[PDB]
């Protein structure tokens, strides 16, 4: 078993009133950049966003499970849109259970997943889970290349817990958008087009589609000639 | 199916996977290339120069292994400099022959897909392509690199002989634009080198321009 | 069939106030079988000391080789080789066999006779120099030795106190390694006197 | 590991080391390798630690159920066969166990059964099991007689483990002694090799290979 | 699987070596002498890969005999052992190494002391009071740890050796067809015919 | 081909006193050469004055702790709210681990608490269930660095009484909670210096008859 | 040729190179690893090829030191032969042709930087013999953490002080986020018309805190069997 | 490369390496395909029909394994016939879902790259592509098969939305012509199927025509 | 490996079986009886994979004893051998086959004739005047081709057997610690204590 059509990095971070999460709109087929209209951020209710990387067929399977979870929660539940609504912590633990069960049957869902959201009591939720069933939480979280390149940049803003209240939504979103640009420079299986989602405890869920990487530095390339000695 | 070319590369070495092409036209010949260099899925260099000078008006496009193509191009440049000191300016055919000799005789230890392009006054613009095997093929235009697969259809339909400079630049720009769009191993800026009687001209084109073609 | 862990053994070196210490175990085995409990791994050429862990045949071969090279050095230079120079000689000699290396983990220790400065150094099998103020470790219980040294070590220890620290580091590391132990030797090296002590340790 | 047990005039001597390894890493020096199944039955452990420990405590449960059902203590033969039939069901699955079921009953007398994870079950007077079994055999065989005293037999068992503890890299820690009579098993103490080696070297005058 | 033992006592060195030569499922010979005299007071026993053992032993023997003629002088056991070790140390990094393990028992006439050296095919030399190669050591070392004393006589050493052979005959899987025993002392080398 | 195991690094440490017991563990979580989290706890209060940690492959570690916590819950339901003794918990964990003998939990488990005489207890487990009570145990990535230090400082190994010719050993004695925490903090700072997978933060859980207390300390973040 | 040694030291690292107004600066961390174990907590990864050409090295530690010294030796002889100060392209050409000849078996990954009569230069060399030109470059296990910082903050026309800040910030990103890198930050500045200044331990943000206890043993704690005076004299 | 698509096949099985595409347009949708089937380098069938009916106005293009795609298409046709008996005419989305379910749940044992195309009266022309993984992707047009690699550049540059019937037929003809020219696994005749409100129309085009485009 | 032999003579069947049980480089036991009595006039010797041998032998023994009780009648050696063969023939195509080779020596009371059957782990049955399993056959078959006669007595058969054991002790690589000999005849089964 292996992933065929794949999605690359998913990045995310916490800020004073909520969480931000982002992911590009590419479905790679090996080295071929085959599909360009792939949404890899999937909202669940008006308080959670699940970002998924890895195998896209397995992503679409998870989509259907989450869709079905909202339906099932509504059954015989008069408080489905109030006290007994789906929380980010519920949605995550469900997925984490599935991922670990599948790895334990030697038949894993190939993915790396980040569940971002805001709880009912206003607390920020951000936690990671992957094909192995491994889970962890941190002020910043990222998958694939994001882990190597985005996290370093995002940790300069929020290095520890105490930096979260000091970080505004403007500063946080700027860091995310910057990180997406760096990934476009340096990740061979990434695209310019991406989606971004903000879940705030006050202003709620804001889903931004069709964003582009901009303000790129390419001008210095013209001065670079040859690979050593060549002058022309 | 061309994963096999990448398969030939030594473990962990830098890969040139590329979108390179050379096109003859009325006034001479134009070489074109992307600027991406990869180590797996990490882009080691996003502003590479794959168009390299082996003589005043004989250049080449490099693809395959970065190390192998550089080592070869350096040796060829040495041979042609020594040729010039004894026998005067070498023909583009002569340059392609020296490339072939190195690529063919070391075909097992090398991964180098090279396009040779030059301008004589007698022979005008000429293009020779040298694939992995070490064979030589003289053509009106040539395409190569991992990204070239995606533009065989486009280039065959759109290429005409005796094009103008502006038409040839548009042909190369549109072609490499598509190759870059579809090939993950290709990207960055589009470098070009114009070879005519007038001299040598370097051109560059940035993403903001060519992406929205 | 891993050359570095057929025979087993350990070496450790430390610095102190105007002194250095170098210590080693005495075991030579063939995997599980203990064969000899008298196999010393520390040698000396003039005032420069060399400890060597790893494949025993190479330990012996390198000792004979550096005895050879330091003797010719002395005849031509008309002086004893210094630790800094000897360290470079070991590095050169190991890298000369880059693609057919001696399977060893050598450790240099000594005091420079001109400047009086305590000196220690370690190498990998192909001659990469590892210089250190504090301590150098080598052998099948290197992880254990790293742990003991990092916690027990403090700078500027007197020769008598330094002896206790290095001895406790070696003993407790050796007892957590199956292929190391069976006795131990500690060298305490001052500017112009050198004491050699055999430690009592558990013989299993 | 190194474990042994031998039969003699005055019953059965059982002796084991206490080391546990994970490759060349010495993980523990204080492992109990003798399991006390009941006042008349002992079991030794060698090989995979978990396999031995788990299945021999399980064996003790099966022996208890026997005496509840049959109103009588289980025979050494029957106890050993429960274990040998169990591991045989797991043959090929990768269990690693080298055990000895030692004990006394009226009908059998003092009896020792070697039982290993590839299904072998053997009755016998002398057995040494483990990575250092050969070292123990060398000392034990060359000094063994049926007419040994309880004092001499206890010492020979202790000395045979010590011999193996010394030479075998994967044996050591301390020696646990047991003596099995018609009245049941009797524990004869934990003996650390740290002190025991030097005590034995001085008093016996042996171990001349070592720097005294 | 080939048994070679060695015991150094007060005034002599005793080497015991198995007589069996086995190929496949057949014992081709049961009276083989796995040793060569290197010099009047130096004896080397050997065991390992077929062919290599005798080829190596005789090659060393020739070299030591050449030295003796040239200098009209016998090399010390320490000197011979160092020469042998170096040859094996060269060998291990050759195109095809000698897969031979040896024991060198000798009597140094200048020191008036017996000496026993154990060298494996890698070139790993150790001086010992008692030594063994192959699976034999797994039994004999612990046995000798117990029974050996440094001040023993040659007769006491032979009884100590009998104790080893008995144990090996009891617990070894293969029939090695007994041993040839040889004694090295101040009066040279001699063979014990009845063992 | 799919590999179901992974290494999440980290290291843990249990020490037992006279009337108390500590179970410490760093808060760093890693994969390969990357840091996943600087604060991800892996030492848990499981109820009945039992603290537990299962270091190694975090997914298997979490699954095991989760299952033991649940085992404690069902022990109360089935046996009239009886307190689960540390020795009983240890045996129960053996069966959890050995249950997956042929597809193991890749973890080194340590539990700590008080025995039925009120005295400090530490139990340690291998991946397939073999267990042993000890005064002292380090587990995880830096276990090989810390463990011999503990042999020397807790159990006074290789230490003899000065002037007694190496005849009389240094006498064994229980350590105070203050002295034990000193050894833990020094063990982890040393392990942080020399092991790349160890750092960020240290979380100690102390267990006395009064309950379970926590203490946190910063560690180097490189 | 031997297909790798696992025992051979191969340190994790973060080395970078940044070009500025009147020259070039390189920097590095100071951790040397053995597997997961930190062997040296303050090694020097910045090497001297010639007075004004310096070389940062990652990969197989023995190969980077050995190859930098060999080329440095030949560069010195070349400089004496030609009566000229050595050029960076000469070191570049000699390094790549050596590394290429061995087909990657010499695992040296280098950032070369320096000044010479031609000007200021910055190159990178990979083990297989390929070379790259750039204004900013990073290698080592923490290259991605460093390059993320370089891509975020680098601009054209940097000053000396800005380049040192950018370089050390890139190394810090490796120190904190990459497990292969750590400890201190070394820097070497090579400006045109001036001597190159080597700033050993330019930053030391990872100082070991005071230990809770002293582990100085009472004298006589260790049991001894034999003492003897060793003869070092003739 | 294309190899790991063909490296999936079982030893010796018939290969459906292909040049298949489906294109939506003003009046509905058009499916297109070549006719070549190979066993290694031998052409087992030069006149194959890769365009297959699963319902009146829901068709699919097959690529990958001949056996696997046939077995799947037969099952889908069975499901949609049973669907029609109970719930009436199924949507094109419904058909794609049934294809996905079979491809995804049996992703390890199958090699089937299927394009689904259909015509509703409400939804007009629709195209869903289902690659090897078993994922679903709704698109304006889709290309697939070994020969599609060579026409990514051409198709992206030349495709427009709301084309006429004659324009779409020319677009498919020119595209597959190039795919066939460059891909050895593709060839023979170019079959097409037109899906509109008018009904179902079959078209065929022979080498003598399309080769010299 | 293990040695199991069988010789059918005029009025009896003689089975010889090695006493050694070896694991690794250690002979764990030197008095092992590699046989089980299936019925008063039927004896089965066995050799092969550790554990499997005894588990198989006892399983057969139980089944034959169950038949004897049920029918109050002893099964003929031919009938027992056919039952054993079928069990091995089933076994070889199981998930984990019994790797056991056996010799079945019996005295048929109805025919008043001795019978010897050789069955391998595949379920390959043959009735023979003399038989052997493992490497033993490579020596004993040619020896018996020469010395065996069909009309020999039990005493002549024992001398013929001694000749086999001597040859094996001379030319076999492994020490198999002698043999336990048992005789099957009209009066049942008995063991020769001094061999
Ligand atoms: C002598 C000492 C050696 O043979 C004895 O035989 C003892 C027997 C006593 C303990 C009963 N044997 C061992 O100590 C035994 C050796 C061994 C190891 C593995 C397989 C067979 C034999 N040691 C163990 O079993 C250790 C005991 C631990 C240290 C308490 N356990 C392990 O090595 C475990 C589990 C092994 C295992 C078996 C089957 C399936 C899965 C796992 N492995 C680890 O702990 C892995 N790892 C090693 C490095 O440290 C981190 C954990
Ligand atoms: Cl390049
Ligand atoms: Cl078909
Ligand atoms: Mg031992
Ligand atoms: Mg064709």
């Amino acid at each position: 078993q292996q992933p065929i059509v794949t999605g690359t990095s998913v990045i995310s971070m916490k800020y004073d009133n909520g969480v931000i999460i982002a992911a590009d709109n590419l479905g790679s087929y090996g080295s071929l950049l085959r599909f360009n209209g792939v949404e890899r951020l999937i909202p669940v209710g008006d308080n959670t966003v699940v970002g998924i990387s890895g195998d896209i067929s397995d992503m679409q399977h998870i989509e259907r499970l989450l869709k079905d979870l909202v339906t099932e929660n509504a059954y015989d539940n008069p408080l489905a849109d109030a006290e007994e609504a789906l929380e980010p912590s519920y949605i995550f633990e469900y997925l984490a259970t599935v991922m670990y069960q599948r790895r334990s049957k030697m038949n894993p869902l190939w993915n790396a997943i980040i569940v971002a959201g805001v709880q009912s009591n206003g607390d920020q939720f951000l936690r990671y889970v992957n094909l192995l069933g491994v889970t962890y939480s941190s002020p910043t979280l990222a998958t694939g290349f994001g882990a190597h390149m985005a996290n370093p940049l995002l940790r300069k803003v929020v290095d520890r817990e105490s930096d979260i209240p000091k970080t505004t939504v403007q500063v946080a979103e700027e860091a995310i958008v910057n990180a997406m640009r760096v990934l476009y420079y340096r990740d061979a299986r990434s695209s310019r087009n991406f989606s971004l989602a903000i879940i705030d405890k006050n202003t709620g869920l804001t889903f931004k589609k069709n964003l582009q990487v901009e303000n790129m530095k390419w001008d210095f390339a013209k001065d670079i000639k040859g690979y050593g000695t060549q002058k022309i | 199916g061309i994963q096999v070319d990448i398969n030939r590369l030594k473990k962990g070495e830098v890969s040139l996977g590329a979108s390179i092409m050379a096109v003859t036209f009325k006034d001479g010949v134009i070489l074109g290339a992307d600027s991406r260099t990869t180590t797996g899925a990490y882009i080691a260099n996003r502003v590479t120069d794959k168009l390299t000078r082996v003589h005043d008006k004989i250049w080449c496009c490099r693809s395959g292994s970065a190390a192998d193509t550089q080592a070869i191009a350096d040796i060829v440049q040495y041979h042609l400099e020594l040729y010039t000191s004894q026998y005067g300016t070498p023909s583009t055919e002569t340059a392609a022959s020296v490339f072939k000799e190195l690529c063919y005789e070391n075909k097992d230890n090398l991964t180098a897909g090279i396009i040779v392009a030059g301008y004589d006054d007698k022979n005008k613009g000429e293009v020779y392509t040298i694939p992995l095997g070490g064979s030589v093929h003289k053509l009106p235009y040539a395409i190569a690199g991992s990204g070239s697969t995606f533009i065989y259809g486009y280039c065959d339909k759109n290429f005409r002989e005796n094009m103008s400079k502006e038409e040839t630049v548009d042909f190369i720009k549109h072609s490499l634009s598509q190759a870059i769009k579809w090939d993950g191993s290709s990207g960055g800026v589009i470098r070009m080198v114009v070879l005519t009687a007038a001299g040598v001209e370097r051109l560059i084109f940035y993403p903001d321009e060519y992406e929205q073609l | 069939s891993d050359p570095s862990s057929i025979n087993g053994g350990i070496v450790v070196a430390m610095t102190g106030k105007d002194c250095v210490a170098i210590a080693c175990d005495l075991r030579l085995g063939s995997q599980s079988l203990g064969v000899s409990n008298k196999f010393e791994k520390i040698f000396h050429y003039g005032h420069v000391f060399l400890g060597i862990t790893g494949l025993a045949t190479d330990v012996t071969t390198l000792n004979e080789m550096f005895r050879y090279k330091t003797n010719l050095y002395k005849l031509k230079e008309e002086r004893a080789i210094e630790p800094e120079t000897f360290t470079q000689l070991v590095s050169s000699s190991l890298y000369e066999r880059r693609f057919g290396p001696y399977f060893v983990g050598p450790v240099v220790a000594g005091i420079n006779s001109k400047s009086g400065k305590p000196f220690i150094a370690g190498f990998d099998l192909i001659g990469c120099i590892d210089e250190a103020k504090d301590f150098i470790v080598s052998g099948t219980a290197s992880d254990q030795l790293f742990g003991m040294c990092e916690s027990l070590y403090e700078p500027n220890l007197e020769p008598e106190d330094l002896f206790e620290t290095i001895s406790q580091a070696l003993l407790n590391a050796a007892d957590r390694d199956a292929l190391s132990g069976w006795g131990a030797v500690v060298y305490i090296i001052k500017k112009d006197e050198v004491v050699k002590r055999y430690l009592k340790m558990r013989q299993d | 590991t190194t474990t042994l047990a031998f039969r003699f005039q005055g019953g059965i001597i059982v002796a084991v080391d206490s080391r546990a390894t994970a490759g060349n890493w010495v993980a523990s020096q204080t492992v109990k390798k003798v399991i006390e199944i009941n006042p008349f039955l002992l079991g030794t452990m060698a090989g995979g630690a978990a396999d031995c420990q788990f299945w021999e405590t399980w064996l003790g449960s099966q022996c208890r159920l026997h005496e509840l059902r049959e109103k009588e203590r289980i025979s050494v033969a029957a106890a050993s066969k429960i274990l040998s039939n169990l591991v045989y069901q797991y043959k090929g699955a990768g269990l690693s166990m080298g055990t000895m079921i030692c004990g006394y009953t009226r009908k059998e007398g003092p009896t020792i059964y070697y039982v290993d994870s590839d299904g072998t079950r053997l009755k016998g007077d002398i057995f040494c099991v483990g990575s250092g079994q050969t070292f123990a055999y060398g000392v034990l065989d060359s000094n063994y007689k049926w007419d040994l005293s309880v004092e001499d037999a206890l010492y020979l068992g202790k000395r045979s483990i010590l011999a193996a503890a010394h030479r075998d890299a994967y044996s050591g820690g301390s020696v646990n002694l047991y003596h099995v009579t018609e009245d049941g098993w009797i524990y004869h103490g934990n003996h650390d090799v740290g002190e025991l080696f030097w005590k034995v070297k001085e008093e016996e005058g042996s171990f001349n290979n070592v720097i005294g | 699987m080939d048994i070679i033992l060695g015991i150094r006592v007060q005034d002599s060195v005793i080497l015991a070596s198995s007589k069996a030569v086995t190929r496949g499922i057949s014992v081709l010979k049961d009276s083989d002498d796995k040793t060569r005299q290197l010099s009047p007071h130096t004896l080397m026993s050997f065991a390992g890969e077929a062919g290599d053992t005798v080829q190596f032993a005789e090659y060393i023997q020739a070299n030591i005999q050449l030295y003796s003629i040239r200098e009209d002088y016998e090399l010390s056991p320490q000197a011979v052992s160092s020469f042998v070790r170096q040859e094996l140390a060269k060998s291990i990094r050759s195109r095809r190494p000698y897969q031979v393990n040896v024991l060198i028992g000798g009597y140094d006439k200048k020191k008036n002391k017996p000496e026993l050296y154990q060298i494996d095919y890698l070139g790993t030399k150790v001086e010992l009071p008692y030594g063994a190669h192959g699976y034999s050591g797994f039994y004999t070392f612990s046995l000798l740890d117990h029974h050996y004393r440094p001040d023993m006589t040659t007769e006491e050493g032979l009884d100590l050796l009998k104790l080893c052979v008995q144990e090996l005959e009891k617990r070894m899987p293969m029939d090695f067809k007994g041993v040839i025993v040889k004694i090295v002392d101040k009066d040279g080398i001699r063979q014990v015919d009845d063992f | 081909q799919f590999n179901p195991y992974g290494d999440n690094g980290g290291t843990i440490l249990g020490i037992a006193g006279e009337d108390f017991a500590v179970l410490a563990g760093d808060t760093r979580n890693i994969t390969d050469y990357s840091i996943n989290s600087r604060y991800e706890p892996k030492v848990f209060d499981c109820g009945d004055n039992i603290v537990m940690s299962a270091n190694g492959f975090a997914a298997d570690g979490d699954a095991l702790v989760k299952r033991f916590k649940n085992s404690v819950k069902w022990y109360h339901f089935d046996h009239n709210d009886k307190k689960l003794s540390i020795n009983s918990a240890a045996r129960n964990i053996q069966h959890l681990l050995y249950g997956k003998r042929f597809f193991p939990y890749y973890v080194h488990t340590i539990i700590a608490g008080l025995d039925e005489d009120g005295k400090g207890a530490v139990y340690s487990f291998d991946p397939v269930g073999s267990y042993e009570r000890e005064q002292c145990r380090a587990g995880g990535a830096a276990a090989s660095l810390i463990m011999p230090f503990l042999d020397n400082q807790v159990n006074f190994k290789n230490q003899y009484e000065p002037g007694t010719n190496g005849k009389v050993k240094k006498p064994l004695k229980y350590l105070s909670v203050e002295e034990v925490i000193k050894l833990v903090r020094d063990s982890f700072t040393s392990a942080t210096e020399r092991h790349i997978q160890v750092g960020d933060g240290l979380e100690i859980l102390i267990v006395t008859k009064d309950g379970v207390r926590k203490e946190f300390y910063e560690l180097k973040r490189d | 040729n031997s297909h790798t040694q696992p025992k051979a030291t191969s340190t994790g690292a973060t080395i970078v190179g940044v070009k500025f107004n009147n020259g070039v600066v390189i920097a590095a961390d100071t951790r040397s690893t053995q597997g997961p174990i930190v062997a040296d907590k303050n090694c020097a990864k910045l090497h001297r090829i010639s007075p004004k050409i310096w070389c940062a090295g990652a990969g197989t530690a023995a190969d980077t030191e050995a190859v930098t010294q060999l080329i440095g030796s030949n560069i010195e002889l070349h400089s004496l032969y030609t009566s000229r100060e050595p050029r960076v392209v000469s070191a570049l050409q000699m390094l790549k042709q050596h590394l290429f000849k061995y087909q990657g078996h010499i695992g040296a990954y280098l950032i070369v930087a320096g000044v010479d009569p031609t000007g200021s230069h910055l190159f990178s060399i990979h083990a297989h013999g390929s070379t790259d030109v750039g204004y900013y470059l990073s290698l080592g296990s923490g290259s991605l953490a460093a390059m993320a910082v370089l891509e975020s903050h680098w601009k054209q026309d940097l000053t000396k002080e800005e380049a040192i800040k950018l370089a050390s910030d890139a190394i810090q990103a490796g120190i904190w986020n990459d497990l292969g890198s750590g400890s201190n930050v070394d820097v070497c500045v090579m400006e045109i018309g001036k001597d190159a200044e080597y700033l050993r331990n330019y930053l030391t943000p990872n100082v070991r805190e005071e230990k809770q206890k002293s582990y100085k043993f009472p004298r006589g704690t260790t049991a001894v069997l034999k003492e003897s005076i060793v003869n070092i004299c003739d």
